[PDB]
């Protein structure tokens, strides 16, 4: 039984330009076993109509998958990406932070 | 193509 | 160039609900062209991108036993390893399988492996010469004889040495286009200060393809580098990729640094400057 935390980004497909429609994305790898839960989050409440990618994994065996979800800047809406797994105590957010 | 067969463990 | 045909299968038992997931992808060098998911709304095999479309019936249904079979091995292989590790039956556990074959920039075989993973490490390994198994517990051990005395390895060589690259170079064909077309890095620095007297600098590069490529940041000539922050190259969503280097240099100082990128979509390297 091996166990690898999750590594996290949450980050636009395109530069943030506020009011210019975007996706927003959550990039989660690294980690095993597979079971993962993650939500995009718009000011904490859960967007609906997300969507992911195929499972898969990499050399190390260890697996990654894309959360995203269509979307637009704003300056003043607050975006995240909530993930859960075993290897972690408790859901960890990860704000999107548009210069990342 | 996937692999024909695979092997038993 | 170089090229691979690559599939990554994986098998996770579900204790409660019944017969474990089994989900297959393959790629030809980092692009997914079919997938297999005995979960999915069609447990059948599907092609992942448009130029695998000009597929006909034959191909879809072979390869949808193919996955349908190794998924029926992979479960009772699941079965086989609870057994030598003595494990619970209320647990969930993986079984992993990535082979893949590669092709010399000269275009024929080059090297082919195989690999098997159990919850999460490695397992039985077909060796280099591609006629052995390494197993890495004991319980590998059995499974490594069994495979010996089967002689595996010897249908797994052949599969690997022709079929895989015989195919590859099909896809290849079929996928001239997408495949064989390199997009560079749009690419651009950005100041981003900290304190009164320093600031970061963000080198990004986005929507290249494929996703190799390489991001230095060296200060006017000797190109040391400072520790610099690389995020782990990513998917932008739409085929491409997104990568950035970041370094902490002294207000003022901004020019006094330099950022290379290098990438097979470029005629040449690139230098950027804030």
């Amino acid at each position: 039984m091996i166990q690898r935390t999750p590594k996290i980004q949450v980050y636009s497909r395109h530069p943030a330009e506020n009011g210019k429609s975007n996706f927003l994305n959550c990039y989660v790898s690294g980690f095993h076993p597979s079971d993962i839960e993650v939500d995009l989050l718009k000011n904490g409440e859960r967007i609906e109509k997300v969507e992911h990618s195929d499972l898969s994994f990499s050399k190390d065996w260890s697996f990654y998958l894309l959360y995203y979800t269509e979307f637009t800047p704003t300056e003043k809406d607050e975006y995240a990406c909530r993930v859960n797994h075993v290897t972690l105590s408790q859901p960890k957010i990860v704000k999107w932070d548009r210069d990342m | 193509v996937m692999a024909p067969r695979t092997v038993l463990l | 160039g170089s090229h691979s045909l690559k599939y990554f299968h994986t098998s996770v038992s579900r204790p409660g609900r019944g017969e474990p997931r089994f989900i297959s992808v393959g790629y030809v060098d980092d692009t997914q062209f079919v997938r297999f998911d005995n979960d999915a709304a069609s447990p059948r095999m599907v092609p992942r991108a448009p130029w695998m479309e000009q597929e006909g019936s034959e191909y879809w249904d072979r390869e949808t036993r193919s996955a349908r079979d190794t998924a029926q091995i992979f479960r009772v292989n699941l079965r086989t390893l609870r057994g030598y590790y003595n494990q619970s039956e209320a647990g969930s556990h993986t079984l992993q399988w990535m082979h893949g074959c590669e092709l010399g920039p000269d275009g024929r075989f080059l090297r082919g492996y195989e690999q098997f993973a159990y919850d999460g490490k490695d397992y039985l390994t077909l060796n280099e010469d591609l006629r052995s198994w390494t197993a890495v517990d004991t319980a590998a051990q059995i499974s490594e004889q069994k495979s010996n005395d089967a002689s595996e390895a010897e249908h797994q060589r052949a599969y690997l040495e022709d079929t895989c690259v015989e195919w590859l170079h099909k896809y290849l064909e079929k996928g001239k286009e997408t495949l064989l077309h390199l997009e560079p890095p749009k690419t651009h620095v950005t100041h981003h200060p900290i304190s009164d007297h320093e600031a970061t600098l963000r080198c990004w590069a986005l929507g290249f393809y494929p996703a190799e490529i390489t991001l230095t940041w060296q200060q006017d000539g000797e190109g040391h580098t400072q520790d610099t922050e690389l995020v782990e190259t990513r998917p932008a969503g739409d085929g491409t990729f997104q990568k950035w280097a970041a370094v902490v240099v002294p207000s003022g100082e901004e020019q006094a640094y330099t950022c290379h990128v290098q990438h097979e979509g470029l005629p040449e390297p690139v230098t950027l400057r804030w």
